[PDB]
RNA sequence: GGAGCUGUCAACCGAGCGUGGAUCCGAGGAUUUCCGAAUGGGGAAACCCAGCACGAGUGAUGUCGUGCUACCCGCAUCUGAAUAUAUAGGGUGCGGGAGGGAACGCGGGGAAGUGAAACAUCUCAGUACCCGUAGGAGGAGAAAACAAUUGUGAUUCCGCA
RNA sequence: GCUGUGAAUCCGCCGGGACCACCCGGUAAGCCUAAAUACUCCUCGAUGACCGAUAGCGGAUUAGUACCGUGAGGGAAUGGU
RNA sequence: GGGUGGGGGAGUGAGAAUGCAGGCAUGAGUAGCGACAAGGCAAGUGAGAACCUUGCCCGCCGAAAGACCAAGGGUUCCUGGGCCAGGCCAGUCCGCCCAGGGUGAGUCGGGACCUAAGGCGAGGCCGACAGGCGUAGUCGAUGGACAACGGGUUGAUAUUC
RNA sequence: GUUGAGGCGAAUUCGGUGAUCCUCUGCUGCCAAGAAAAGCCUCUAGCGAGCACACACACGGCCCGUACCCCAAACCGACA
């Protein structure tokens, strides 16, 4: 995955489709992240938020509509600049 | 007169124990086979 | 008395018996090996040594 | 813990009177391990790494370095 | 390295018997099932500074504990029973009782 | 290389770490209990008991820690008996070996079953198996060879004959 | 290869299918020699008109385990929300 | 994941091998339920008791159905807890399952002392090789040497504390 | 003595019978003629200048097993 916690993607396929919300946890291996507020589970004790698997969400620029993640060469004393497609920003 | 086994650890380890394999040229060759197959070896 | 030739490495031949009727069994044609004392110099201490007649007839000859 | 660059900075005795000390810190610990008397468990696991860190110092130290 | 003898001890043993056996100053441990008699009084007598009067070792089994298919089993740790001799100085092992 | 980790089995807890570059992947390095060719000696392997030296410790024996000590072969080298030279042997020191390794190769050893509608000769076969002993490939090799007058000019391997 | 007898140094010796003569080829009884070649326990990558859990190695699952046998050795079955 | 059609290629068609692996039937709720020592009663535990528990009777071995060692087994001992499965039934209890605890030696039986029968067996002899026998030396007890007896206690250990 | 524990606690004298044990590694008798080595004691070669014996005080005295069954339900017999 290309995401973590700070980032805030748009849900592309599933029942959820159109939900926003930010990364609270991810789980590399599995690639399945959880998103508040999408997959609601109304069990408790005995709507608690699952995990969904990256490739039904995408990354959206924090500048409108969703991004594709992708990286230049910068280095700058080892810091990978992690950048988009359509102005890239970060 | 009616018995089968009385065992006797000391007596099977001087008598199949691995050292007495090692004594000869070809309890070595068996307990290399032992290694192969994979098991645990006396 | 059939050892391996101390100074050359002559070892016996092994090979067959062929009877009249053709029939191979399995026999051995040993050296001629000798007992001889082994002598380095003009008085020696005579150790031992077994010698094919080869080298007795040319060799490590002492008596 | 101690950084190794720290550690290597001290010549001998110093070594020898931390190691000496990180020893009396797991005769302790493990006791109250055995007790029951400890929640910092991740601390055994600090302790036992300095002490490597010791030795690994003393060994380069008298060798190639 | 060399001079390490708070390696031997590992451990206080914890048990109604250990217990008991704090009357007249005696404090069973585990230890390494490698040292002796001799390093114990040693490495106790230095690293408190008591007089030890004797010491009675035992080695002791573990259990075979089953699994689901085969047999596991636990360690065979080695022990020991320290008697303080009358007139030292107690220990304290951390207000540990037992 | 990069933001999450504390392996897995079976995952419920607890306690911590992480932008100062964690976890993880690759190399190098140190450490590396005990057994095993096993090599200080012994031995029901994973046990026991020692010697020498340096060092730690005790009021003092005990105890501990780290190195060293198998055998054989060869080399150097001292003495070199029995007896006179002298040698075997002995002593000192320096190098190497043993054991593993799925298959392949070389040298040496060497059956039966079966076939032959019996069966010995023969075959199955110089196979199975075993011993020695290496290698990365090995072995073989540079003509006291072929042909028989076109003459060729180290070896090995495949296909024809 | 083994045992006894036991040659020569170029007007020599060996060989050319018993053997002799002529002719021809070549000089043994010291050593080293890569290439073409044989095999894959084992380590990456790739394919497959090969099976898809009574098949594939026996071993997709605690596998040479459990278990049987004093021992050499023999040697299981169990996948799917 | 398959149909129609032309082609290619098969571990290709199961009804039997006293065939193999799995599953399930008849016999059948039959036989059998494991020495010709014998149990019975009351109260109690418990959803549930002829089989566990506590009391009281009865009966049996008593040169063994008693109490201790070795060999062997290798946690089966104790406490607490459970009763899907096991025990030839039930079974609250157990030598079944889980967790935890428990084995204290200068003097008991072994190594720290040797040794017989006997094995290894450098050196060395013999043997194509592998190898075989065997001296020194060293191992190997049921033997020989060697210093301990009584009482009490814990849930369990005892010539051990 | 909620019967788990705990406390008090007398007399303990004569005789008989009688061992497979000790005296006995002994004595007597028979023929099958009945184990090594250490250890122990003693003697010399050897070490030989600081040692030998009595009293007390103080030390240290190693390693495995030591739980549980022993003609049995726990070992060998495929099972209690």
């Amino acid at each position: 995955m290309k995401v973590h916690k700070g980032d805030t993607v748009l849900v592309i396929s599933g029942k959820d489709k159109g939900a926003k919300g930010k990364v609270l946890q991810a789980y590399p291996d599995r690639n399945r992240v959880l998103v508040e507020g999408v997959n609601r589970i109304k069990k408790h004790t005995a709507t608690q938020e699952a995990p969904i698997h990256v490739s039904n969400v995408m990354v959206v620029d924090s500048d409108g509509k969703p991004t594709r993640i992708g990286y230049r060469v910068d280095e700058e004393t080892g810091k990978r600049v992690r950048i988009s497609k359509r102005n890239g920003k970060d | 007169g009616k018995r089968t086994f009385q065992p006797n650890n000391r007596r099977r380890a001087r008598v199949h124990g691995f050292r007495l394999r090692m004594r000869t040229r070809a309890g070595r060759s068996i307990v290399s086979s032992r290694r192969r197959k994979g098991r645990r070896t006396l | 008395m059939a050892a391996v030739c101390d100074i050359c490495g002559k070892g016996p031949g092994f090979g067959k018996s062929v009877s009249h009727s053709h029939r191979r069994t399995s026999r051995r044609w040993d050296p001629n090996i000798q007992t001889v004392h082994a002598v380095t110099r003009p008085g020696g201490n005579k150790k031992r040594l077994n010698v094919c007649t080869s080298c007795i007839k040319a060799g490590k000859i002492t008596r | 813990g101690v950084s190794p660059g720290e550690l290597r900075e001290l010549t001998d005795e110093e070594l020898a009177e931390r190691l000496r000390e990180s020893k009396e810190e797991l005769f302790n610990l493990r006791f109250q391990m055995a007790t029951g008397q400890l929640n910092n468990n991740r601390r055994l696991r600090t302790v036992r790494q300095e002490i490597a860190r010791i030795y690994t110092v003393l060994r380069e130290r008298e060798l190639g370095l | 390295t060399l001079a390490d003898p708070r390696d031997i001890i590992l451990a206080p043993v914890i048990s109604e018997k250990s217990y008991g056996l704090l009357d007249d100053n005696v404090y069973t441990f585990l230890v390494r099932p490698d040292s002796n008699k001799t390093q114990i009084k040693i490495a106790v007598e230095k690293i408190f500074a008591v007089k030890v009067a004797s010491v009675n070792t035992a080695n002791r089994q573990g259990k075979r504990k089953r699994t689901r298919t085969g047999y596991g089993k636990r360690k065979s740790t080695k022990r020991a029973i320290v008697t303080l001799a009358p007139g030292s100085r107690p220990i304290d092992l951390f207000g540990a009782p037992a």
